[PDB]
RNA sequence: UAAGGUGAUAUGAACCGUUAUAACCGGCGAUUUCCGAAUGGGGAAACCCAGUGUGUUUCGACACACUAUCAUUAACUGAAUCCAUAGGUUAAUGAGGCGAACCGGGGGAACUGAAACAUCUAAGUACCCCGAGGAAAAGAAAUCAACCGAGAUUCCCCCA
RNA sequence: ACAGGGUGACAGCCCCGUACACAAAAAUGCACAUGCUGUGAGCUCGAUGAGUAGGGCGGGACACGUGGUAUCCUGUCUGAA
RNA sequence: UUUGUAUAAUGGGUCAGCGACUUAUAUUCUGUAGCAAGGUUAACCGAAUAGGGGAGCCGAAGGGAAACCGAGUCUUAACUGGGCGUUAAGUUGCAGGGUAUAGACCCGAAACCCGGUGAUCUAGCCAUGGGCAGGUUGAAGGUUGGGUAACACUAACUGGAGGACCGAACCGACUAAUGUUGAAAAAUUAGCGGAUGACUUGUGGCUGGGGGUGAAAGGCCAAUCAAACCGGGAGAUAGCU
RNA sequence: CUGCAACUGUUUAUUAAAAACACAGCACUGUGCAAACACGAAAGUGGACGUAUACGGUGUGACGCCUGCCCGGUGCCGGAA
RNA sequence: ACUGAACAUAUGUUCUAACGUUGGCCCGUGAUCCGGGUUGCGGACAGUGUCUGGUGGGUAGUUUGACUGGGGCGGUCUCCU
């Protein structure tokens, strides 16, 4: 799943970076926390 | 009922077939799971009973778009 | 000797009466069949 | 429309009528107990028991009308929890039940045949379920054809 | 008008009918005519259906039993232009 | 029905009425009629048993797996060969014989499957009520006296235990006789077992058919049980009578 | 005098009441609780408002004296290089 | 597949955010259901779907020849002299 980061996430990247994460990581953590978006 | 709220997937019947081609009736069930979805717009979690396939659809179309389709079909959540 | 039919009106009505028949779809099918055939007496109900 | 008649058993009793409110026939109305989806609650169908509001009262009581559920919409209200949402209340609109066949869909046998029997058959038949209509369903080519062409669906006769 | 029924036996002319010609205060069906309200046709410029087609696995429907087996449907896992 | 029946093998008390080779479509053969190298139309149109409609079907050519060739063709490198063909009768009705598919001459299983109806009988359980004349026996415990360092132990009284005893009601059902087209589709008579209990009984409730329930007999589940009853698949199938 | 069953019970409604079934007692075994197990496409419910001195399954069948040898076969339990 | 993240060397440990909870408390609420909330405990395990090997009289459909001095048992079943 391709996501756009809205925050500095460790071993991933910084704000405004497109990165490919496992869907579960995005779906269940990054997005609901607000650390990323699609 | 074992029905996916997103896709409408439900149990379908078919056969088991032996090596000797004996047919016995069986069902194929959808891969259903209850999942809490974060609805960013409404600042809340919504629980849907969805197939794994339905979860891929939600990823692609977004939950807001999918919830609209549910409201159109008149399926509560 | 004690025979099989031992009447109780309460039991009769509860087992076979109109309201027992109306309680289930199969009971309602009994009434439909009996109406269709044109029975004078639909049930044991008196 | 009429000289007879008030349905029959059915005899008579009391009557009605004969030139047009006798009767009879047709259109439109009125009345339409109780049970039954049955819907105010309940219930062993044709019964038991209410609430609310209007009146009325000779203070004994009486009459009438409302009062189901669910869906949808709207309004108002409203938790945990700050917003909110869930929930709650009221209103409006609709639904439910029945029905011989025909129709679409969800499920779906076995006997039987195969001279046994398991693939296969019977048969997607019987049957159960849901839905719908006067019909239903199907339908306007990501279809065929064969280098020529045809031009949605359905039904009938061929092809066989 | 000899369809038919009835009448004390098997009736064209006894009765009721039949052929044929007529009929509606009222309600109502249908076909045309015409008021009114809603309706957007036509033209121009665009747009052209994605968890989809296709695929793997398991089944099903196609006359076709998976077979060398096309095409269709999809429970499961994927996935274009 | 049989090799064979007066047979003491089967069936029929008698009479009257009813009761078994059908129907549809396809196919082949025979008869018959029409037309004839042709014959005939289907659906449909038509008010038309007419007429239209020749889409088709059968026939006038076969040989070869086939391409293909064609009064020939196949086989073979090729036939002196050999196989199948070549000498005009077909076709459409109508009637009939047979075959095919259908219940297919009629009647008849035991069964299988599907949907319902049943626990008013009975099995188990659940709740709530009731019943058990009369007579016996005499557990534990206790008291008092004896006895012990204190216990222990011991006699009498008291006490009232028990799937305890005898025996009616009540519940059963061991024996015999009777009855066996019964008084009765399970009883009567004389005896018999239990009878304060793992007892018995009333009322209501729950469990449902490959299911229940079973102190277990395949017992019982409405006089029905190695798979209830009713309706349906259904005219199952029957190389048998 | 003796067989069988310890005993009271239970059973083939309608040809069997028994030596059959049950039984207290015994043993093996499963089960740590959302228990095993059972009914149920499921939700649930029984087990149990119990908790290993408990619950389920299996065999044996009061009590007395006892219950020998065999783990090759079949099962079960355990190991895993 | 639902199903994620670190770290060390496919395997382990740690983590929380999916998921579970038949722990506690709060609310809907007059409620041992259910849902929501808060929190704890488990935690990418468990569990469910599809696929797959094993096991599987627990259940189902069936099969289990003929001759024969009755049947069974025995013998025989095709070919040659
Ligand atoms: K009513
Ligand atoms: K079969
Ligand atoms: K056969
Ligand atoms: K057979
Ligand atoms: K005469
Ligand atoms: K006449
Ligand atoms: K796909
Ligand atoms: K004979
Ligand atoms: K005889
Ligand atoms: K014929
Ligand atoms: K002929
Ligand atoms: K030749
Ligand atoms: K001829
Ligand atoms: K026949
Ligand atoms: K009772
Ligand atoms: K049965
Ligand atoms: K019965
Ligand atoms: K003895
Ligand atoms: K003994
Ligand atoms: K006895
Ligand atoms: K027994
Ligand atoms: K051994
Ligand atoms: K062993
Ligand atoms: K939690
Ligand atoms: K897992
Ligand atoms: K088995
Ligand atoms: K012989
Ligand atoms: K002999
Ligand atoms: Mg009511
Ligand atoms: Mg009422
Ligand atoms: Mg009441
Ligand atoms: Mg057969
Ligand atoms: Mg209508
Ligand atoms: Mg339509
Ligand atoms: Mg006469
Ligand atoms: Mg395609
Ligand atoms: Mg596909
Ligand atoms: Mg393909
Ligand atoms: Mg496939
Ligand atoms: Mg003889
Ligand atoms: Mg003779
Ligand atoms: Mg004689
Ligand atoms: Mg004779
Ligand atoms: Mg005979
Ligand atoms: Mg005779
Ligand atoms: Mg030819
Ligand atoms: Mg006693
Ligand atoms: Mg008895
Ligand atoms: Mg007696
Ligand atoms: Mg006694
Ligand atoms: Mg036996
Ligand atoms: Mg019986
Ligand atoms: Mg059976
Ligand atoms: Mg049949
Ligand atoms: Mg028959
Ligand atoms: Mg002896
Ligand atoms: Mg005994
Ligand atoms: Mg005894
Ligand atoms: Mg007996
Ligand atoms: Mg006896
Ligand atoms: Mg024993
Ligand atoms: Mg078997
Ligand atoms: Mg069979
Ligand atoms: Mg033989």
């Amino acid at each position: 799943m391709q996501v756009i980061l809205l925050d500095k996430v460790a071993n991933l990247g910084s704000l405004g970076d497109q990165v490919n994460v496992k869907a579960g990581y995005a779906r269940n953590f990054l997005v609901p926390q607000g650390k990323a978006v699609p | 009922s074992r029905v996916c709220q997103v896709t409408g997937k439900r149990p379908v019947t078919g056969n088991n077939r032996s090596h000797a081609l004996n047919a016995t009736k069986r069902r194929f069930l959808p891969n259903l799971h209850s999942h809490r979805f974060w609805v960013e717009s409404e600042k809340r979690f919504v629980t849907l009973r969805v197939s794994a396939k339905g979860m891929r659809v939600i990823d692609k179309k977004g939950i807001d778009t999918v919830l609209a389709e549910l409201r159109a079909r008149g399926e509560k959540y | 000797m004690k025979r099989t039919f031992q009447p109780s009106v309460l039991k009769r009505n509860r087992s076979h009466g109109f309201r027992a028949r109306m309680a289930t779809k199969n009971g309602r099918q009994v009434l439909a069949r009996r109406r269709a055939k044109g029975r004078a007496r639909l049930t044991v109900s008196k």
